[PDB]
DNA sequence: CCCCGGGGCCCCCCCGGC
DNA sequence: TTTTTTCGGGGGGGCCCCGGGG
């Protein structure tokens, strides 16, 4: 079949920014300032999938109106943003002369500005002070630390947060409700629970859950999405018994596909932000998890290395 | 044509006068002092030093944090004293090419625009290079040829920066006279942000100004566009929103590596308590602020503590034997790491090996001053000294039978009472003797002197060699420049 | 590239069709049933070496589009180059421009994507983004670290198990059909235990074996002729070192082991390995005895992969062993 | 030196037909049979199809016994075809079962002869059938005019829109400088019947097309003095250089309209 | 498309004169009047001013209701321009209070339209009164000879040395690699009154100048065949290219003394 | 026959985890 | 209260030289 399917992240896309679910505070200042206008130079930070390119385009959509195709100049990572771009294009669209209606400006969105090198970065400061009459900044990124620190303190800074379970469940009953769904409550937990705050995530679980069985409820939605195995590795730290621990290595890891490599990481991981157990503790698996992952990058990915690393984490732990 | 209202406030409450800068005041008057007697300092080739000292630097170089108003200051002491701006930045192209055909054809031309508008000093430029700490590169990218203009320029020259302790401004080391900017008071902003806050009609307490500037680090263009965010909807800025604003509005600084010494090594964070309000990932993230001199400071600053952390029964040196182990297991994953395999995954693990873990162990109160990495410099000490030791052991190589390290355990030594020992002994007339020595085995003069050198201990030659009379050593070199001699390497 | 019968084994077996591939029910339904609605979503296949996915994904092409699948899909792989300025300049104009042939969607397959720098990574989520409406990606891995979490939000994830027995034994029933073979039951179970999971193994050593047979038209390939071209221990070797080092003095240990390897020329790690597997269905009383086990069995691997002396680490295996079954008795 | 030899009698006719495409496709598959030599090619983005054919008339002897297929990196044979004389014939050679193509410049006046080989290279393409499509709208216009106004319109923007209707032609591009937009009429002129501007239309159409794709078409106009554009919404643009036997075909897919 | 109407009957003198002084400056303002159109820019140096000035008599057609005012980078007015064919007519089109301009192709014998649009940039810049001085020296030489003299004697050295004295003009560029000296004696020959060389000397001159801003003047060559310089003591160098109805004028700042 | 535009290498400079 | 090692990738400055126009 040569037809496709529009993903509900794109159909049910927000619009507006009255349809976007969390940060209560950011999106009402957002819809202050595009209802006032005198956007300021933004930087909004977050996670993955909780709204940010978003909120920034129907900010530019609202504010601009009309005029969004000829004062607002968009560049991703998929676009050429080097020192040139930086020096040509953009500074040639900050000195257009473009009328506006009495309280707005030219915008140029930077999305996941965080992959922008240190040259061109340094190059925007002067671009944004001399033309701050005319034009106006918006960044999104992953990681503020990236933003060097110049561009942030011309900036106002908007940290997005993870969203919470309700926004997440009101969404996709939202969704389920024009969709016209099939579903019951332990399968909408099963997808929150899964996408752990992430909404394009729920967004495209549901809809595979959908396609693939119709029902979506916990059996299905499990059988589409993956218990995370990140808790699986928490749960084999965290074993009181080195029998049990090796068991839930032996049959939920090892025997279900997942590399030593990737298991190593998630241990890493999880080790770090163990914080129920001290840090001192937390400091001596972490050196014997780093013992076994040289050990596996230098090629020695058996099953024995992994089976030896938790036995030195139970004789720690006792 | 632009309305008012439509302005940032930053642009709107910029300063129009040098007295409306809020602090700095005497780096701002050591610069009007330079550049107002830079035409005395010329009529003196810049030889004659004032006062203040400023009259052998015909370049100024102002440095400090972001958002202190170095340009605002530098532009308004350009203008008030009548001089033209020929201004550059980041914004525009200044390689070597770029730089040679641009300003270096301005150091020494009249202004045509200064011509047509006309003071006796209107026809100048005073060339302002901002951001140069943004100008990427090494001999190419211009920073060299800057720094040759400001030992080389007939009129004032001003660069500015922001972290001027970086290796890509070594060039300037001296070059320019240095004028610090440092955070400004809060009492000095206290005025001008009361009278933004009455001009905008929002209630701001005269209290919280002190938190506002605490928040943005000394960053007044930050407060400013803060308090524009905030009186957006929030128009009463009462004591009940204040830890919300300052923790929305908290800029995310990578600390410099003194501070990051200093905090790994507290023992207040590695505490039940401490360690569960800074968490072991925060840690993590200290070390990752700088990787490349996290590991050295700690490795330096581990051994001049108080700890605080120290178990039942654990004296302070079995605790920094465990640090010095867990750091030489962090040496091994570093080896491993920056290798051909470029095994950069292991990053992580080497933060809690070389920093974390031995930090936690002797984690107290500093016994003194957190000082610097010794082991940069000692590495280029080693290094010198080994490319000394291979130009000797290769001039050598056609009369011995050892290698460098044999040259310098075994030959050395005996090589001493043979080159050095006669002359203190005999004297002058110990000169032709060494010289045969020193045909026989190809060795020069600058030979001798580097051989001399790498002594330690009971048998260093620094102060024996300097005692020897000045005639002995006049001899010497006369009679070494006065024949001729053999040449081992003759590259052709 | 005379004919089809020129090329090796696990090649010659690729699974041209969805239905010649085994051991995954579950993907397989799915994927079919996304297809055949027309709701197929970007698609992520993270799974171990040689257990279908590019095969499975090179089906799905094939049905999809037909016979003539190479020119409607844009295939990439750690081969090629796959920079920043690729995924700017090539990707983005398959993803954005029409098919030349059909009027249908457009396929790209970025196979080992874990081996793509993150930038190309991070220039990825918009180009996806932007063209869903007419473009759908598949991402494979092997290793699901090296992907970054953008990418990850915006693919649905399907896990390839390792391959059960059932398939393995279906899929050697066809191959003997076709190339003419008979295979005894145990020789059937060691190669399925050998494979460890992996099509490719069984395939490279049953060419292997039909290689070791004088007339393979009559003779039937044994468990014997298995070990022989695979050079492994038998489990009877296995069973007879472990029982001398756990029941007898350090001589008599010591000269089995060496006439057990000596006999056909084993390898040591192949042994260790083998008894690890063996004693990991023991029952315990001290946890302290698998502990040391582990611990110096695995130190003694990892000797081993650097090379050394192969009779100290025979011996360290042995009085590895010794000392740690020494706790079973209090 | 048996099987395949072609002799074209000017050398550089061949070095003119690489290099009318060799900037779109590097791995081309040669098919030589009784009837003349193909070839079709599709670009690594696999947005334009290349498709040569050159008949028997454009050679001054050929001789093919069996249909060979001849696997080549057109940089490599242009590199060949550079070291070659205008006023030199060139034979192409190939034998049974070859791993190599001889091509021999002959210069008989000055005795010269010159004898290069390349090595093939195994392609796995199948010619793929270039179904007839019955097109809305089919035009002809100077290659030259076409060459200027695709270049002049690159320097805008990197799509080009390209409107046909009744009794007009439109090329469009909208760029971050500005835009520009070049309307041409069908003109004839029986003096000079080669500036003449031929269009016939059924239904109008409108199609964008990237520039780039565009740029590297309006190469093969060193090959013919008229280009005939057909354009037909829901299928590819076709965009044809006739030579003396044979031509130079490129199918190039328009953008989404999304 | 009412307002202004600027209808050069050769689009090449409009491509001409931005070729001119296109590499000297990048961003420009036109200022159209009733009586032509004035720009006026300087260099990122702040050392050299351009001037040009393009009369009414220099168009096909001229239609300038109020004065207005076009700012517009030069490197994208240049790529526009190479878009027009030799033998076609240009028209400057602009509106009320525009945001962009249009400039027009036309082609009489063949009935094809090329229409283009500008987007106009925000420059603010001053004017700059640039009253009548007095020169000391006038000296009017072929453009060929002079943009040779500039281009022979800048590998030389960065600086060229102009020293005009009773009748001798000397150029020198003594430099690092070696030195460079030229003398031109003013001469006339009625056989060819283009190839002259004029000189008016009332007080001795010696005045310094970089050499990449010849290098940019004597790009100006093919709009007049002569180039006129007026020199003084201290006041900028005034190089003047005739066009013909308008000129266009480079002012260079002499090195200090 | 000579000058100018613009493709292609060549060289050097900085990052690298979550 | 100052300043190091290696591949691979990416970026950015600098020529070089073919081609095309005049
Ligand atoms: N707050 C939200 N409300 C409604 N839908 C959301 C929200 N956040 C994400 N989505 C949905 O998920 C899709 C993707 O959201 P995005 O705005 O692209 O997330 P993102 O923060 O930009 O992710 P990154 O940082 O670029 S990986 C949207 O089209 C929405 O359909
Ligand atoms: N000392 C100051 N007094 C008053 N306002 C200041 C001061 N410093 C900064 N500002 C305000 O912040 C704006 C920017 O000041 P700048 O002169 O650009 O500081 P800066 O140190 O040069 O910033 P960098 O180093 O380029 S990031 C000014 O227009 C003022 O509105
Ligand atoms: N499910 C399967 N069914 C039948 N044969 C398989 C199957 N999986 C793997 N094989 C065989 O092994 C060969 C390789 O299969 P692949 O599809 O390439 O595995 P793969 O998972 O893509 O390998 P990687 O991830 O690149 S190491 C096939 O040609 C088949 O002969
Ligand atoms: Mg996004
Ligand atoms: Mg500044
Ligand atoms: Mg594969």
């Amino acid at each position: 079949t040569l037809s496709l399917q529009l993903p509900w992240v794109e159909k049910y896309r927000p619009q507006v920014l009255s349809d976007i679910v969390g940060n209560k505070e950011t999106i009402d200042r957002l819809q202050q300032i595009a209802k006032d206008g005198n956007m300021p130079h933004m930087i909004i930070s977050g996670m993955p999938g909780i709204g940010k390119t978003t909120s920034v385009h129907c900010l530019a959509h609202e504010l601009l109106g009309r005029s969004y195709a000829d004062g607002v100049l968009e560049l991703n990572a998929s676009d050429d943003r080097g020192i040139d771009v930086v020096r040509n294009q953009i500074k040639h669209f900050a000195q257009k002369k473009l009328h506006l209606p009495p309280g707005k400006h030219k915008i140029v969105i930077l999305d996941e500005a965080d992959s922008m090198t240190a040259g061109a970065q340094q190059a925007l400061r002067r671009t944004m002070e001399l033309y701050s009459n005319s034009t106006r900044f918006a960044f999104a990124c992953n990681q503020s630390n990236k933003i060097i620190e110049p561009l942030q303190s011309r900036c106002a800074i908007l940290r997005y947060s993870k969203l919470s379970d309700e926004d997440v469940l009101k969404r996709l009953l939202q969704i389920i409700k024009l969709e016209d769904v099939k579903y019951t409550n332990d399968g909408l937990e099963a997808i929150i629970f899964t996408a752990e705050g992430d909404m394009r995530q729920a967004i495209n679980n549901l809809q595979s859950t959908v396609a693939g069985h119709g029902l979506v409820n916990a059996d299905n939605v499990f059988k589409i999405v993956d218990s995370p195995h990140p808790l699986i590795v928490k749960k084999m730290l965290l074993a009181s018994n080195l029998e049990d621990s090796i068991q839930i290595l032996r049959t939920d890891l090892w025997k279900k596909g997942y590399s030593s490599i990737d298991i190593v990481t998630t241990s890493f991981r999880v080790t770090k932000n163990l914080a129920q157990v001290k840090e001192s503790v937390r400091l001596e698996m972490i050196k014997e998890i780093g013992l076994t992952h040289m050990r596996i990058l230098e090629g020695v990915g058996t099953y024995l290395q992994l089976a030896s690393m938790l036995a030195k984490i139970h004789k720690l732990n006792n | 044509v632009v309305r008012e209202e439509d302005k940032l406030w930053t642009v709107k409450y910029a300063p129009t006068n040098l007295q409306q800068v809020c602090g700095n005041k005497g780096s701002v008057m050591k610069l009007k002092n330079w550049l107002a007697n830079w035409e005395n300092s010329k009529k003196n080739s810049f030889k004659h030093a004032g006062k203040d000292g400023s009259g052998v630097f015909r370049a100024a170089m102002l440095y400090g944090p972001p958002g202190i108003g170095k340009t605002t200051a530098a532009h308004l002491v350009a203008q008030e004293l009548g001089y033209d701006i020929l201004e550059q930045n980041a914004s525009d192209v200044r390689s070597k090419t770029l730089l040679n055909a641009g300003v270096k054809n301005a150091l020494d031309n009249m202004s045509v625009v200064g011509y047509f508008k006309h003071n006796l000093n209107g026809k100048h430029f005073v060339i302002i290079m901002d951001e140069v700490d943004g100008m990427s590169g090494g001999d190419r990218g211009g920073v060299g040829q800057l720094a040759q203009f400001c030992r080389k320029t007939s009129t004032p020259l001003i660069l500015i920066c922001n972290e001027r302790n970086l290796p890509k401004m070594r060039p300037f080391d001296r070059v320019c006279l240095d004028i610090q900017f440092r955070r400004p008071d809060a009492n000095s902003i206290k005025s001008r942000l009361m009278t933004i806050a009455i001009r905008e009609k929002f209630k701001l307490d005269p209290n919280v100004i002190d938190r506002l500037i605490q928040t943005t680090r000394g960053d007044i263009r930050q407060v400013i566009n803060l308090l524009s965010t905030i009186s957006t909807t929030t128009k009463t800025i009462n004591h009940e929103n204040i830890n919300e604003i300052s923790k929305a509005w908290e800029k995310n600084i990578a600390l410099k590596p003194f501070d990051i010494a200093h905090k790994m090594l507290d023992g207040q964070i590695y505490s039940d308590i401490g360690s569960r309000n800074f968490t072991l990932n925060d840690k993590i993230a200290l070390y990752f602020d700088d990787f490349d001199f996290t590991p050295l400071m700690i490795q330096e600053n581990y051994l001049s503590t108080r700890p605080s952390v120290l178990k039942p029964g654990q004296s302070h040196l079995e605790a920094v034997a465990e640090a010095a182990n867990c750091i030489s297991l962090g040496d091994i994953v570093e080896k491993k790491i920056r290798s051909s395999e470029q095994l950069w995954s292991l990053l992580p693990l080497h933060a809690v090996l070389s920093s974390v873990y031995p930090a936690s162990k002797v984690a107290g109160h500093m016994a003194g001053r957190i000082n610097f990495t010794a082991w940069l410099g000692q590495n280029s000490k080693s290094a010198k000294y080994y490319r000394l030791l291979q130009e000797i052991h290769y001039h050598t190589r056609l009369g011995t039978s050892t290698d460098k390290i044999g040259l310098r355990l075994d030959y050395l030594p005996t090589f001493r009472k043979r080159l050095l020992d006669p002359f203190l002994k005999q004297g002058a007339d110990a000169i032709s003797s060494v010289i045969e020595v020193m045909d026989d085995y190809y060795l020069t003069k600058e030979d001798w002197d580097s051989i001399m050198e790498f002594f330690v201990g009971p048998d260093v030659t620094t102060a024996i060699i300097k005692k020897i009379p000045a005639t002995v050593k006049s001899g010497f070199t006369r009679k070494y420049n006065s024949m001729t001699h053999p040449v081992a390497i003759y590259r052709t | 590239k005379r004919s089809k019968e020129n090329l090796p084994w696990v090649e010659k077996y690729r699974p041209e069709t969805l239905d010649e591939v085994y051991g995954q029910n579950e993907v397989i339904t799915t994927v079919r049933k996304f297809v055949d609605e027309g709701k197929l979503p970007h698609l992520l296949f993270y799974g171990p070496p040689g257990t279908g996915k590019t095969s499975t994904i090179v089906a799905l092409a094939r049905e999809i589009y037909g016979k003539n699948y190479s020119n409607m899909v844009l295939e990439l792989n750690a081969s090629d180059d796959r920079g920043i300025d690729v995924v700017r300049n090539q990707i983005k104009d398959f993803a954005s421009t029409r098919q030349i042939f059909s009027k249908g969607f457009k396929l790209i397959i970025l196979d080992e994507a874990d081996a793509m720098t993150n930038a190309a990574q991070n220039a990825l989520r918009r180009v996806i983004e932007r063209y869903t409406k007419n473009t759908r990606f598949c991402v494979l891995a092997n290793y699901a670290h090296k992907l970054t979490p953008a990418l990850l939000s915006r693919c649905t994830r399907f896990r390839f198990q390792p391959l059960p027995q059932e398939a393995i034994e279906r899929r050697i029933a066809n191959v003997l059909v076709h190339e003419k073979l008979k295979l005894s039951p145990n020789a059937e179970k060691a190669l399925i235990e050998l494979s460890n999971g992996d099509m490719r193994r069984v395939l490279n050593v049953l060419q292997s074996c039909k290689a070791t047979l004088d007339n393979p038209d009559e003779d039937e390939i044994s468990d014997d002729v298995i070990y022989e071209c695979c050079g492994a221990p038998r489990p009877s070797d296995l069973k007879a070192v472990l029982k001398s080092i756990l029941e007898d003095d350090w001589g008599t240990a010591h000269y089995t082991l060496n006439k057990v390897r000596s006999a056909k020329g084993l390898a040591l790690i192949d042994l260790i390995e083998g008894i690890v597997k063996i004693l990991e269905d023991y029952e315990l009383q001290n946890e302290e005895t698998r502990v040391h086990l582990l611990t110096k069995l695995a130190d003694i691997e990892y000797s081993i992969s650097k090379g050394g002396n192969d009779q100290i680490q025979g011996s360290a295996v042995i009085g590895a062993i010794k000392a740690s079954f020494e706790n079973e008795t209090k | 030196a048996s099987m395949l030899e072609a002799k074209f009698e000017e050398a550089s006719l061949f070095k003119r037909i690489i290099d009318g495409f060799k900037d779109c496709v590097q791995l081309v598959n040669f098919q030589c049979k009784e009837d003349g030599i193909i070839a079709q090619a599709v670009d690594d983005s696999r947005v334009l199809l290349v498709s040569l054919e050159i008949g028997v008339e454009a050679f001054q002897e050929y001789r093919c016994d069996h249909p060979v297929t001849l696997g080549m990196d057109l940089t490599s044979l242009s590199k060949i075809l550079r070291c070659g004389n205008n006023t030199d014939t060139l034979t192409l050679i190939a034998d049974n079962t070859p791993d190599s193509i001889i091509l021999l410049f002959e210069d008989t006046k000055k005795d010269r002869i010159a004898e290069y080989s390349l090595k093939l290279m195994d392609i796995d393409a199948d010619f793929l059938k270039i179904e007839e499509l019955q097109y809305d709208s089919t035009l002809s216009l100077p290659s030259s005019e076409f060459s200027k106004i695709v270049r002049d319109l690159s320097q805008l923007s990197d799509s080009i829109n390209i409107m046909i209707t009744k009794e007009t032609i439109k090329f469009v591009a909208d760029g971050d400088i500005g835009s520009g937009s070049v309307i041409i009429k069908p003109f004839v002129d029986m003096e000079h019947p080669e500036t003449s501007i031929k269009l016939e239309m059924d239904q109008p159409v409108d199609l964008t097309f990237g520039a780039k794709y565009l740029l590297d078409i309006i190469k093969g106009s060193s090959l013919s003095d008229r280009v005939g554009i057909r354009l037909s919404s829901e299928a590819p643009a076709l965009f044809q250089f006739d030579l003396k036997s044979g031509f130079l075909q490129f199918f190039l897919a328009p953008k989404f309209n999304d």
